[PDB]
């Protein structure tokens, strides 16, 4: 079976410019398990990104959380970039502090 | 409240070279407490919660031997399944397995489960009776007959009703400080203009545990789903969870709308309304 | 704690 990932990009805590936080990219509802997830800062790949241990839901679809420390600012743009067998091109979801 | 212990296992074959990638995780309710990853250096079951580190070396040795044995069972299963489905040796395939037990508010056994999937689809599962098997297709029917002749369900039932519940109660006691603590959602409402005539009201639930929650919107005291958006509950990354629900409303009509929050940590459900000077 | 099952497919 092939199932496309759902993506949510968000912060661990309500965001305040200049205050340290954690940037999350939660990928869920996908199958098979191989997936490429990068967190981006101004369109460039962030190096120290960690991820949760692969687990799955009742319908057998997978989920993973990718995360890193970050400091939101007025000028920096953050995003999550995901590639999977189900996607023609990588999908980029921009971080919006209101979601 | 009610509680559960669940173990999740995934093996993914690597046809080009080597053994399958194997990842195992154990949970008490929504708390991960152990893990094994075949790609990690230790080659041991590793703790992921403070209350499990209380366990001695015999526990850790025993869990490592058992988790590596689960990996080898999945490795054999992948080979068998490739043959059952007449598939090429060139493709990657996945086996998933989950099992565990639920207990009620009195910590007594309620339900047990043990299920397998191949390539993301149900393969074989123990029925709720813990005696019978649900085989999804004819390959699984062959497995079902083999397991019915080898007394498999009896051994699983003994674990699910006995050992599983006994260890769950031990962990609930050892980890009481967090496992028996309920974290009620921290709630607030945000307002985002969408035009000069309308706005989105977003009802947030943050830092809650366990993950189970309900967020609903009402307009003038009746449920509203039209022009609403509800995101999937998501991990905060610190062991708690987050969710939000939003509604698009005509500007100036915000006071008709109420967000209702239901969670184990709240004695009474919460009701939120937009404060116009916010 | 894990089980020791004989769930060989």
């Amino acid at each position: 079976i092939q199932r496309t990932p759902k993506i949510q990009v968000y912060s661990r805590h309500p965001a305040e410019n200049g205050k340290s936080n954690f940037l999350n990219c939660y990928v869920s509802g996908f199958h098979p398990s191989d997936i490429e997830v990068d967190l981006l800062k101004n369109g460039e790949r962030i190096e120290k990104v960690e991820h949760s241990d692969l687990s799955f839901s009742k319908d057998w679809s997978f989920y993973l959380l990718y995360y890193t420390e970050f400091t939101p600012t007025e000028k920096d743009e953050y995003a999550c970039r995901v590639n999977h067998v189900t996607l023609s091109q990588p999908k980029i979801v921009k971080w919006d502090r209101d979601m | 409240g009610s509680h559960s212990m669940r173990y999740f296992f995934t093996s993914v074959s690597r046809p080009g070279r080597g053994e399958p990638r194997f990842i195992a995780v154990g949970y008490v309710d929504d708390t991960q407490f152990v893990r094994f990853d075949s790609d990690a250096a230790s080659q041991r079951m590793e703790p992921r919660a403070p209350w499990i580190e209380q366990e001695g070396p015999e526990y850790w040795d025993g869990e490592t031997r058992k988790v590596k044995a689960h990996s080898q069972t999945h490795r054999v299963d992948l080979g068998t399944l490739r043959g059952y489905y007449n598939q090429s040796e060139a493709g990657s395939h996945t086996v998933q397995r989950m099992y565990g037990c639920d207990v009620g508010s009195d910590w007594r056994f309620l339900r047990g489960y043990h299920q397998y999937a191949y390539d993301g689809k149900d393969y074989i599962a123990l029925k709720e009776d813990l005696r019978s098997w649900t085989a999804a297709d004819m390959a699984a029917q062959t497995t079902k007959h083999k397991w019915e002749a080898a007394h498999v369900a009896e051994q699983l039932r003994a674990y699910l009703e006995g050992t599983c519940v006994e260890w769950l109660r031990r962990y609930l006691e050892n980890g009481k400080e967090t496992l028996q603590r309920t974290d009620a959602p921290k709630t607030h409402m945000t307002h985002h203009a969408v035009s000069d005539h309308e706005a989105t009201l977003r009802c947030w639930a943050l830092s809650f545990y366990p993950a189970e929650i309900t967020l609903t919107w009402q307009r003038d005291g009746e449920d509203q789903t039209q022009d609403t958006e509800l995101v999937e509950t998501r991990p905060a990354g610190d062991g708690t969870f987050q969710k939000w629900v939003a509604v698009v409303v005509p500007s100036g009509q915000e006071q008709r709308y109420t967000c209702h929050v239901q969670h184990e940590g709240l004695p009474k459900p919460l009701t939120l309304r937009w404060e116009p000077s916010s | 704690a894990l089980n020791t099952p004989k769930d060989h497919i």
